[PDB]
RNA sequence: GGGAGCAAACCGGAUUAGAUACCCGGGUAGUCCACGCCCUAAACGAUGCGCGCUAGGUCUCUGGGUCUCCUGGGGGCCGAAGCU
RNA sequence: AGCCGCGGUAAUACGGAGGGCGCGAGCGUUACCCGGAUUCACUGGGCGUAAAGGGCGUGUAGGCGGCCUGGGGCGUCCCAUGUG
């Protein structure tokens, strides 16, 4: 299935915050905040040089975890941007944002990505006016990501549809706060997304 | 016995240069003349002059070089960094247009014999024909 | 002020009456990823005394690089020893594909994209200045029509 | 001042060296072999002397510090009294592999001379036990020997000046590396592409040496007003 | 056919712990000629064979010329460029 | 235990534990195909010592070839077309 387990420990594995714990992950709690060093018995001891391949892999893992999809199809998404006409680093992401489970988490309707998924899986979501239980979902420019009326008066929807009067979307996006709607303007750029990944280093792991 | 009129020339001018000889002389063909007019159309060589060495017919090619480099090896740069022939005899090499390659990512020249004669991949493809693929300079 | 990766280290043997004696050797890069890049090879009695020294030789052993949209201007090949080094420009998005040691040297010199193979003998050190030379020898669409033609330049351009 | 064909001749400048000890690249520069031992074309020293005085005149107008190198036992005390007149640094005695690609390691030895001149001035020397006294004496002159031209070389020279680019093809090969320009006086037994600013003329003629330095060291001082 | 001298095998003497060897005194094959076989070799520059191109220096054998030197063909050594 | 290798009382290598990395309804092992392997070398190799120049010639099939112009257009290039 999906990975399911001790999430804020990769808040610390690759050494920087991955906001996957979600609304806690802006505390002086999310695990990183306390103890930067990554897991078990040794995590505090002196860390030596990382192999050329170490680093090659770290920065791949980060981007795989951070987006909350498992390897086997993190691949067919890479290998589907390769097969596509344009910059490979920049196409890749481009079809991470078009996935449904992170079409929500940037459209507001959730606290973290792992949560944001549940709402997709469970019949809660509208796509060009229909119900989609499919995180694997290719959201195109002009699509309509909303909520089905039935779930609307749920707290989790709403405390989150709240806070959005203090934030903004992401410039490829209109949020319709009140009407509970959302619109996919275009794809992103590598202009926008300021992730803590370096993407060529990802591709240099999918060269070997 | 003597086999390759052509490959021979290259190797004179090869060995000629890498010594930094001002001038060097090669057994007057019609081919060797038309290949040569290229090599100065495209500034690898200053130019060839027809000269008779011992009442025998010949071509005097003058040699182009780099400029006085410094360092501890003050020896320039053959404008001809590598010249070498592809259609070898008994082992020949005929390319269409599709099959005409480009040399050093466009920085260089491939020489052709075509139904319209003595041609560079640029002049070659611009013309839209091909044939025996000959040598290769840069 | 020069960022500097490190390629390889080794312990080498001398000898003597009663037991061996040694010395260590350190292969080091350098390079402002926009243009330049050096290499050193350093020997010294205790290790990071060498690794430090190897950094020295690289500062003098510098090679400006013709760079062009993070890539290599033309194709290229060079021998040095029986270790045969290949480079070749890659497009935007293909990026430092190259084994162990060109990566180290190409990256730090500043290449985004490149293609690459290593040949026959693979000993680091040869393939090191295999490529230090491969790069000393890159030539530019202008450095070039002003090597040739440039007999009478500025009548042409 | 200026120079003619007339003057060079009497010196023995056409007077080349052998054909048995001979550098092929020296081609361009000869007339022939009147008795197997070559004759330099001085109408091709007028060429490489013009140009190779212009370059010296510029350097004395942008005040350059020009090394002097002659070790061939006749050369020496003519290198000398022709650098001294010029205000210069000269390696007359014996070149050292280093003195250019190692100016530091060497120049840690000037100061050790300059320290020892001054140590010998004061009275505190005599206090040191007289074993060291004569001992540390020796070291004084050693340094005055192989350096009494090096001292005034406080940094790295704008051009080195050889009389034999084959004896000290050592030196020439240093200033090869550390991109200094080279100014050499060469007969035929000497690679002439290893020099940028070159004089074809006699290696060992103690009158060919003599004119050329004493006519160089003019278009130094004249070009530095005086 | 020939057999002086040399000399596997072989006969003795000596050395050595033992000596079927090293050392010594003889010894047939055989090396020698023929005529037919045998057809291997560290048969070795351990570099198959022709032609064209690329600093030279000395040495040496052999040719030709207006022979202080020039120019052909060989055998050697040291060295440019370049190869390794 | 795939390779070099670890174990002869301080085992990061064996068996357990805690901890760790990678993957996930699959994760491993065995068998076969290609890559690696420019280790069959058209692209893309080599023989002095490293595996390798025939022990030397002759010459047949076959492979290959100098300068000047012209006829053929078999190859090779080019365009239209039928097929794939
Ligand atoms: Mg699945
Ligand atoms: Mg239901
Ligand atoms: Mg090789
Ligand atoms: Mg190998
Ligand atoms: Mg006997
Ligand atoms: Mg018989
Ligand atoms: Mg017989
Ligand atoms: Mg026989
Ligand atoms: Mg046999
Ligand atoms: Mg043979
Ligand atoms: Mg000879
Ligand atoms: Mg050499
Ligand atoms: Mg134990
Ligand atoms: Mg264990
Ligand atoms: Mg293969
Ligand atoms: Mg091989
Ligand atoms: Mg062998
Ligand atoms: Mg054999
Ligand atoms: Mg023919
Ligand atoms: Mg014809
Ligand atoms: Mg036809
Ligand atoms: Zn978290």
């Amino acid at each position: 299935g999906r990975y399911i387990g001790p999430v804020c420990r990769l808040c610390r594995r690759e050494g920087v915050k991955l906001y996957l714990k979600g609304e806690r992950c802006y505390s002086p709690k999310c695990a990183m905040e306390r103890r930067p060093y990554p897991p078990g018995q040794h995590g505090q001891k002196r860390a030596r040089r990382p192999s050329d391949y170490a680093v090659r892999l770290r920065e791949k893992q980060k981007l795989r975890r951070i987006y909350g999809i498992s390897e086997r199809q993190f691949r067919n998404l890479f290998e589907e941007a390769s097969k596509k006409k344009g910059v490979t680093g920049s196409v890749f992401l481009g079809l991470l944002e078009s996935r449904l489970d992170n079409v929500v988490y940037r459209l507001g309707f959730a606290v973290s990505r792992r949560q944001a998924r549940q709402l997709v899986r469970h019949g809660h979501i509208t796509v060009n006016g229909r119900r989609v239980d499919l995180p694997s979902y290719r959201v195109r420019p002009g699509d309509e990501i909303a909520v089905a009326e039935k779930s609307r008066n749920l707290e989790l929807i709403r405390q989150n549809l709240e806070a959005m009067k203090g934030r903004k979307v992401g410039p490829w996006l209109s949020l319709d706060v009140e009407g509970m709607k959302g619109k996919f303007l275009r794809l992103p750029d590598r202009e926008d997304l300021a992730l803590p990944v370096n993407e060529q280093l990802v591709i240099e792991f999918y060269s070997r | 016995m003597l086999t390759d009129p052509i490959a021979d020339m290259l190797t004179r001018i090869r060995n000629a240069t890498r010594v930094y000889k001002e001038s060097t002389d090669v057994p007057a063909s019609r081919f060797k003349e038309e290949i040569l007019r290229i090599l100065a159309r495209e500034g690898f060589i200053k130019g060839y002059e027809r000269v008779d060495v011992d009442g025998k017919p010949y071509l005097r090619v003058y040699l182009k070089y780099g400029p006085r480099r410094q360092g501890p090896d003050p020896r320039p740069e053959q404008v001809i960094h590598h010249i070498r022939r592809i259609s070898k005899p008994g082992r020949r090499v005929y390319v269409g247009v599709k099959e005409i390659p480009r040399v050093r990512r466009g920085l260089g020249i491939a020489i052709l014999s075509t139904s319209k004669g003595v041609l560079t991949d640029r002049e070659a493809r611009k013309l839209g024909v091909g044939g025996e693929l000959i040598c290769e300079v840069w | 002020d020069f960022e500097e990766k490190m390629i390889l280290i080794r312990r080498t043997a001398r000898m003597q009456a009663g037991g061996r004696r040694f010395r260590f050797g350190a292969l080091v890069v350098v390079g402002d990823r926009q243009g330049r890049v050096g290499l050193g090879f350093g020997k010294a009695p205790e290790v990071p005394l060498a690794v430090q020294k190897a950094g020295y030789y690289a500062r003098r052993n510098m090679v400006e690089v013709p760079l062009q949209n993070g890539t290599i201007p033309h194709e290229i090949e060079v021998e040095f020893g029986a270790s045969k080094i290949v480079l070749k420009p890659a497009a935007p998005g293909t990026g430092v594909i190259a084994g162990a040691v060109p990566r180290a040297i190409l990256e730090l010199a500043g290449v985004t994209d490149i293609l690459t193979k290593e040949l026959g003998s693979r000993n680091p050190i040869n393939i090191a200045y295999a490529t230090m030379e491969a790069l000393r020898q890159l030539r530019t669409k202008a450095d070039v029509e002003r090597l040739r033609k440039g007999e009478a330049h500025a009548q042409a351009q | 001042v200026e120079i003619t064909v007339k003057e060079l001749l009497e010196a023995g400048v056409h007077f080349g060296h052998e054909r048995k000890r001979w550098n092929p690249k020296f081609a361009r520069y000869i007339y022939a072999e009147r008795n197997g031992i070559h004759i330099i074309d001085l109408q091709k020293t007028m060429e490489e002397l013009e140009r190779t005085f212009r370059f010296i005149e510029d350097l004395a107008m942008r005040g350059g510090t020009i090394l002097f190198v002659g070790t061939k036992k006749q050369a020496q005390d003519i290198v000398r009294m022709e650098a001294e007149r010029a205000g210069m640094p000269y390696v007359n005695q014996r070149w050292l592999g280093g003195m250019l690609t190692n100016f530091k390691t060497i120049s840690q030895r000037v100061h050790r001379l300059e320290e020892l001149e001054a140590l010998f001035a004061s009275p505190e020397i005599e206090e040191r036990p007289k074993k060291e006294q004569v001992r540390l004496k020796h070291e004084l002159e050693r340094l005055q020997k192989y350096l009494s031209g090096f001292r005034l070389l406080k940094r790295l020279p704008d051009a080195i000046f050889v009389v034999d680019p084959t004896k000290e093809a050592i030196a020439v090969r240093e200033a090869r590396k550390l991109f200094i320009p080279v100014i050499a006086l060469a007969d035929t037994d000497s690679d002439p592409d290893l020099v940028d600013y070159i004089i074809p003329g006699n290696d060992d003629a103690i009158r060919s040496i003599q004119l050329i330095l004493s006519r160089a060291v003019d278009l130094i001082i004249q070009a530095r007003g005086g």
